[PDB]
DNA sequence: AAACATTCGTTCACGTGAGTTCCAGTACAAGTCTGGTC
DNA sequence: AGACTTGTACTGGAACTCACGTGAACGAATGTTT
């Protein structure tokens, strides 16, 4: 959403639950940034 | 097995025979680094300019 | 580090006599010097170089206030080398009518080295001496020079047109046949041959060179070369045994020392010219990226595994560095030169002051030799140094003893590759005749000869001791240049093809056999 | 041909590094 | 004369190819034949490249060996060793000898 | 007299550009298979 | 007619190697300061 926006996320381990792609598409659904490889402006690494 | 190089041994100036040669024990030197965007994961290109 | 070199010309008459089909003995010292201050300047040396000439018309030295040394120059007082001594000498010097002797000259030398030392601290204090010995000269001083010599513990070496059909400058060949020498040259030969012998014995016998040899030497800076670097280690073969050594490095490929700066042809400077790398993605928009925005990976058969630097060094083989391990003992004759790594060649020495690791090393050093054994050790620099696996084995002179290390290759560095037999192959097997053939061109173009048959080998051609002619092209090149901007680069100098080419004898004798062989053996290309 | 390597053909199947075995 | 301890670079193989020059193949075979029955090898001028200076560099020959299984371990041809120049070596300092007891 | 820095000097590791060998991809000509009608 | 297969040639990209250049670890020796 509106609030979900303008923020780096990292996600390199995925659970069973959620294969690493699917968590991929899921937090890109709500417009998250996402990133591979971390960097010096990233909120936090999953 | 690929030669380094095909040369022609020159006994004289009318004498001359091709050879080949080889490299039978060679430095082994890890992959050589590869540049990556860190967002994407792909292979960038790097280009050098000079003004 | 830095030294004093005195050059001592002669400028005689009877050096500007060009014998005909021999180049004249002043236009090989002028090149001999020319070669010496080249090395010395393009080098970037901190040593100091002054000319003295002798048999110059005029007189100019602090010597020479009464009738007493004359014919006397100093052209530069002891200072760092410039293109102005390269500039005066290779134009504007020109051989001198009146003849002058060569001790007073070699005074005159000793006391500017004496006035211009008082300065400074040198280390080694050089002399290097070039003459035909053709002019008379007073015996009542030697004793006088003598003294001084050993005094002030000064190195002298000499130069002369001849060494102790068709003439080459530096040819692997005799450059002035011993036919024509004058008695007077006689009494120079012998009376520096006294000098030399007094000063460093029997050794000093090799100390007198000439300019065609001297040309394809590089003994003109025998007595100014810098030592290298000690490594410090301990050769450890358990956890209880350990000999303090020194390491240096034996052999190890010579570069040129400066790089080549890019100006601008419309302004000489660096500063105009300005490089910068851009990273653009593979896409249509070659969208433009940041250097914090890259990192490092590397490829996994069609896969991309990114492996950033912090990661690498996190997860890097960590060792712990200068380390001299032995790892065991293995018979010589397991070990091949084939298969010898590395670009470098070690010479392991004992401490420099302590002598029971000299007596350990040397024990080790013996029984190695006597029961044809070499050490396999684990070689590693500092900490950041790969560690490797190298070959130790003994090296006993009658002067010294050491240890020789090559670094061996590893299991990867092999390569396996598998030829054809020829030995056992019809189409390719030399009949009888193409035997005798190559045995007869073998036999013709040796290039060792017997000595005296006294179990010793005499090499015609010493490549070990022939300098590399690209430094001395490019300081010959770089020169032209300088001197004349507005020219192009000369051609190789034809002493540098002579010392690059083997003596006319081998040629001359393999003619024939060469020419049979070319008869025989079929060669057409395809 | 014998000591031909099962993964490289073309190859001579490389030994395993022993390092340094002493001897008796 | 060729001194072990005068390494340079890491030595090449020189083999006969045939693919240029026809019958070269058996002017090779008898020149490796020739040298190994006179242990003599052959010194030559080494220029890889163009525009690159030259080095003088030994041909050992080599004779070929095989293991028990007849399997090649040293292939035949010519063994390309560079000879170091004058300025390649370096001027170790003086040292005293000092002998061990037996 | 001892400790630090500094320096410095070296040397090793890493990165970039030019030459050589090998192979994938592309252009053109010809052989080969196939369509229909009068 | 057309389309596909075969060959032939021809070239450009990838991998390998070496030479050149640079950065930077580091190791020790020496000079200076306390």
């Amino acid at each position: 959403s509106n609030i979900f926006e303008d923020v780096e996320f990292c996600v390199m381990s995925g659970t069973d639950s959620q294969p690493k792609p699917d968590l991929e598409n899921r937090i890109a659904e709500f417009g998250g940034y996402i990133v591979q490889n971390p960097g010096p402006d990233t909120y936090c690494v999953i | 097995k690929r030669a380094l190089s095909r040369l022609k041994l020159k006994l004289n100036k009318d004498i001359v025979i091709s050879v080949g040669i080889y490299n039978l024990v060679q430095k082994a030197l890890k992959p050589p680094p590869i540049k990556l965007y860190r967002e994407t994961n792909e292979p960038v290109k790097t280009k050098t300019r000079t003004f | 580090n830095k030294a004093a070199v005195v050059l001592c010309m002669d400028v005689g008459f009877t050096m500007s006599n060009s014998i005909p089909g021999i180049e004249s003995p002043f236009e090989q010292a002028k090149k001999v010097i020319t070669m010496f201050v080249q090395r010395q300047v393009f080098a970037e040396n901190k040593d100091e170089i002054a000319l003295v000439l002798f048999g110059t018309d005029g007189t100019d030295n602090p010597l020479s206030g009464g009738d007493q040394y004359q014919n006397i120059t100093v052209h530069r007082h002891l200072m760092l080398p410039d293109f102005d001594l390269l500039e005066d000498i290779e134009s504007k010097i020109q051989p001198g009518s009146q003849q002058a002797d060569f001790l007073d000259a070699l005074i005159v030398s000793m006391d500017v080295i004496q006035h211009e030392t008082i300065g400074k601290k040198f280390e080694k204090r050089h002399i290097e001496i070039f003459t035909d010995l053709s002019s008379r000269f007073s015996k009542s001083q030697l004793d006088i020079i003598i003294h001084s010599l050993k005094k002030c513990d000064i190195s002298l070496q000499f130069f002369l047109p001849f060494s102790l059909g068709p003439f080459r400058l530096g040819g692997h060949g005799p450059s002035f046949p011993l036919k024509g020498i004058t008695e007077q040259q006689k009494e120079g030969l012998e009376i520096v041959k006294m000098v030399m012998i007094s000063l460093e014995g029997e050794d000093g016998l090799d100390e007198i060179y000439s300019f065609s040899e001297s040309l394809r030497k590089l003994c003109v800076f025998k007595k100014i070369e810098r030592h290298s670097i000690h490594w410090p280690c301990r050769l450890t073969i358990g956890s209880n045994l350990s000999i303090r050594i020194a390491a240096y490095k034996s052999i190890l490929q010579e570069r040129v020392k400066k790089t080549w700066t890019v100006v601008d042809a419309k302004t000489l400077k660096k500063e105009d010219i300005q490089k910068e790398t851009v990273y653009c993605l593979n896409d249509d928009d070659e969208t433009e990226v940041l250097k914090e925005d890259i990192i490092q990976g590397f490829r996994y058969g069609s896969d991309i595994v990114p492996f950033s630097k912090v990661d690498e060094e996190q997860m890097k083989y960590k060792s712990e560095g200068k380390c001299f391990s032995v790892l065991g003992f293995c018979k010589s004759s397991q070990v091949q030169r084939r298969f010898f790594m590395g670009n470098q060649v070690l010479k392991v020495f004992a401490a420099r002051d302590d002598e029971a690791a000299a007596v350990a090393l040397s024990s080790l050093i013996h029984a190695l030799d006597d029961l044809d054994m070499v050490a396999i050790v684990r070689y590693a620099y500092d900490k950041r140094a790969n560690p490797q696996v190298g070959v130790a084995f003994p090296h006993i002179k009658h002067n010294y003893e050491c240890l020789v290390y090559v670094q061996l290759p590893f299991m990867e560095d092999l390569r396996q590759y598998m030829f054809s037999s020829l030995k056992n192959s019809k189409k390719y097997a030399p009949t009888e005749a193409q035997l005798n053939a190559v045995d007869a061109l073998i036999d013709s173009m040796s290039l060792a000869k017997k000595d005296e048959k006294t179990d010793t080998l005499e090499d015609l051609f010493p490549t070990t001791k022939i300098p590399n002619p690209r430094f001395q092209r490019l300081f010959q090149c770089l020169l032209h240049r300088a001197l004349h901007p507005r020219e192009p680069l000369p051609p190789i100098q034809q002493h540098i093809w002579n010392m690059l080419n083997p003596p006319a004898e081998v040629t001359t004798k393999s003619q024939i056999p060469l020419s049979k062989i070319k008869t025989l053996f079929p060669l057409i290309e395809a | 041909c014998p000591g031909e390597s099962l993964i490289n053909p073309g190859f001579k199947s490389k030994k395993p590094a022993g390092g340094v075995d002493f001897d008796e | 004369l060729l001194k072990k301890h005068h390494y340079l670079r890491p030595s090449l193989f020189v083999y006969p190819e045939e693919s240029l020059v026809i019958g070269s193949s058996t002017l090779f075979s008898a020149l490796l034949i020739k040298c190994l029955e006179k242990e003599v090898a052959a010194l030559c001028r080494y220029t890889p490249r163009r525009n690159i200076p030259p080095y003088f560099v030994a041909l050992v020959p080599q004779e070929e060996e095989l293991d028990d299984q007849k399997i090649q371990v040293t292939p035949p041809g010519f063994q390309l060793v560079f000879l170091p120049f004058a300025d390649d070596k370096r001027k170790m300092p003086f040292t005293e000898k000092i002998m061990a007891t037996p």
